[PDB]
């Protein structure tokens, strides 16, 4: 569960990465395919190709759906009601993809924000993942 | 996939004794209804609803039957797995797009499907075997993605 | 979440377990530490041969949680509250053995109640299980 | 280690310019803090109930030290880590009873503190030959549990 100190750290750190999100969100996704392949089974629609223009646009939704996600922290399972419906019932990836998504964000925001990438604004950010996974993940059986 | 000879022979002695047919039917069937979300990957087969729709569904059972028997066919290469399931690794990677955790998915459903059918005969030592087997089986058709 | 069916299920299938509990918990671990051997790290103080009283005064202690969980399915959080604490705080069990001694308790299941392993019961009895392993894994960080 | 030329090339390049004693010190120190629950193993090092305090510790430095030096020698024995690591892994099971898990946790801590180290130059092709080398080091260290 995330503690007032997480929520202040996941608040602030999202808050300098402001503008890039997008961009953060891309990069994040072709870290992921590069380094776990078997998430690419997810994705066969999609030209996986270094900038290819899916991989920008899907980066800025996800992008998008977690600064939804900072600024409705303290009722996440609500502002992500539609997208935990989603995962669940049609696009149905598997649960242990989202640990892999995870840590290829915080690679990426550890990569772009070095004085802002703290110890314990990483272990935010860790908590604060987790819990939107297991918001995503909620409804799958 | 390191077996000892006598992991190896406590493994091949049960499966001698197994209908795969019907295990093979069990296996898939109870993997769409424990893991809902595995049924992504067969919206054409349809009814899956309800646990008889899944269970008692023909295409559910013939898709059962055709996944052990290939199964089976890897108990019979057990120092080869790898090789054994070349093919078939590309073809769940590029063809049908399988994540590959469902392999293991399915490993575990089917070791809990052994204990259901031999009851006692299915010792610790008997399951420890049958963990390691199914591993290098998920292992063996993970090798090929990219 | 478990579903008025998925609490139904459980209630019989542990109903049907009765006074056999503890011998099954016993064998569950057993069956854990032999099938996946890194499991022992968390029990050097033990004696862990075949038969072992000290194996089979823990399965007890673990039946018994599962049969307190069963007794308050509606409160689960509540009814294992000093449990989660002792997980947390002092045993700090990795979260991924949570998995593997509950696909062991399933195995084991399986191999005593041949009529009541149903498939609907197995799946109530994993969401079940996954669903204890989430509680006494809740106050981790 | 399935790991390419261009892999290969790519790691060790990136390592030598690698402070040893500063990463060390700050990988072990931010497991310590990421996920509590690793504090199991170091009781005796002293106050560890802040990340200020994780940090700080003296003992937290000097061991993430001499966990990176064996991990650094080992990545000059990239075609051999089982072989590398057999004492290691035998003593991390029998003597220090470490769950191999948590060689997987540090392996990612790890490649968090070199992007935040390399920034630009930790792109997303030397990330994934990273990610590989972590899996295959924490893959030798428990290969001789049992
Ligand atoms: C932090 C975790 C994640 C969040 C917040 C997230 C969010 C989203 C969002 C906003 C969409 C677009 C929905 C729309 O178009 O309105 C989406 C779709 C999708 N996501 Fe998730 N996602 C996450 C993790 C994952 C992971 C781990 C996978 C699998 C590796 C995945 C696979 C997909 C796929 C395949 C789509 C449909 C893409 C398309 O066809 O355009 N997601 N997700
Ligand atoms: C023991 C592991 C498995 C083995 C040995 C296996 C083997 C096979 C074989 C022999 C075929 C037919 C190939 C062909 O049509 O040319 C097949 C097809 C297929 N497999 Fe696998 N399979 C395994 C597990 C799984 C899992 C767990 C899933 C998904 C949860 C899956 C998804 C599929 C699908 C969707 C097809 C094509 C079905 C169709 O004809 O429409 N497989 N598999
Ligand atoms: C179904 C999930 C589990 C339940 C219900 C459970 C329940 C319990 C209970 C009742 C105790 C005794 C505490 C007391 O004396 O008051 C205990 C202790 C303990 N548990 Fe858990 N446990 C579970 C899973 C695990 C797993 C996965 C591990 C690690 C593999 C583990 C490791 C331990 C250890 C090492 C002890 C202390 C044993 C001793 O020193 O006497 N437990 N647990
Ligand atoms: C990259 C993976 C790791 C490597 C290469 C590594 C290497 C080492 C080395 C070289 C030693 C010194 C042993 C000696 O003096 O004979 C050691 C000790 C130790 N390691 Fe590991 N280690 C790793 C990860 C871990 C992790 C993740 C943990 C637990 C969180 C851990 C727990 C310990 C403990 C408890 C000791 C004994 C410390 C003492 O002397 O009090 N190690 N390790």
């Amino acid at each position: 569960v995330l503690s007032p100190a997480d929520k202040t750290n996941v608040k602030a750190a999202w808050g300098k990465v402001g503008a890039h999100a997008g961009e953060y969100g891309a990069e994040a996704l072709e870290r992921m395919f590069l380094s776990f392949p078997t998430t690419k089974t997810y994705f066969p629609h999609f030209d996986l190709s270094h900038g290819s223009a899916q991989v920008k646009g899907h980066g800025k939704k996800v992008a998008d759906a977690l600064t939804n996600a900072v600024a409705h922290v303290d009722d996440m399972p609500n502002a992500l009601s539609a997208l935990s419906d989603l995962h669940a019932h049609k696009l149905r990836v598997d649960p242990v993809n989202f640990k892999l998504l995870s840590h290829c964000l915080l690679v990426t925001l550890a990569a772009h924000l070095p004085a802002e990438f703290t110890p314990a604004v990483h272990a935010s950010l860790d908590k604060f993942l987790a819990s939107v996974s297991t918001v995503l993940t909620s409804k799958y059986r | 996939m390191h077996l000892t000879p006598e992991e190896k022979s406590a493994v091949t002695a049960l499966w001698g004794k197994v209908n795969v047919d019907e295990v093979g039917g069990e296996a898939l069937g109870r993997l769409l209804v424990v893991y809902a979300w595995t049924q992504r990957f067969f919206e054409s087969f349809g009814d899956l609803s309800t646990p008889d729709a899944v269970m008692g569904n023909p295409k559910v059972k013939a898709h059962g039957k055709k996944v052990l028997g290939a199964f089976s066919d890897g108990l019979a290469h057990l120092d080869n797995l790898k090789g054994t399931f070349a093919t078939l690794s590309e073809l769940h990677c590029d063809k049908l797009h399988v994540d590959p955790e469902n392999f293991r998915l399915l490993g575990n459903v089917l070791v809990c499907v052994l204990a259901h059918h031999f009851g006692k005969e299915f010792t610790p030592p008997v399951q420890a075997a049958y963990q390691k087997v199914v591993a290098g089986v998920a292992n063996a058709l993970a090798h090929k993605y990219h």
